[PDB]
């Protein structure tokens, strides 16, 4: 019944940690067309956890495991900024 | 020795390609920008879901 329940919860935001790497590689490899077509995923991913609660009963092991991808998201997101800004400097000089 | 037609065609073609290229430029810049923006919103939310995960 419910230890599906925890997986999921677990999933959800493994799912955003993972999508955050995504980003930040395809960044990364200058990969810039798909970086923007999986950004879309990335924002219906950060949905998901608003739209569905931490369940009840989810352990101190399990929280602590999920609050591992919820900074490693922050991590990959802020370097992530410096890669776009970057690429937005570049584009300005291409543009004129 | 081209003829003018002939090479006025190919300097509107390439200057064609031109605006082409700088529209597709632009158009990813606003959407790169949008993105930053966005990830300005979305790390604040997820600073606050860090801190309620380790809270308890």
């Amino acid at each position: 019944g419910s230890m599906t329940s925890t997986v999921e919860f677990i999933n959800r935001w493994q799912r955003i940690a993972l999508l955050s790497q995504s980003l930040l590689e395809l960044a990364q490899r200058g990969e810039w067309d798909l970086l923007l077509q999986q950004e879309v995923s990335y924002l219906q991913s950060i949905e998901t956890v608003m739209e569905k609660q931490t369940p009840p009963g989810i352990t101190r092991s399990i929280q602590d495991m999920v609050a591992g991808y919820i900074k490693q998201t922050l991590d990959n997101e802020q370097l992530l900024k410096g890669l776009l800004q970057q690429r937005l400097d570049e584009l300005s000089s291409l543009i004129g | 020795n081209a003829t003018l037609k002939s090479l006025t065609k190919q300097y509107l073609s390439v200057s064609n390609s031109i605006d082409e290229t700088v529209a597709r430029y632009k158009a990813q810049f606003t959407q790169l920008d949008t993105m930053m923006s966005k990830l300005n919103n979305t790390s604040s939310y997820l600073t606050q879901q860090f801190t309620a995960m380790n809270k308890s």
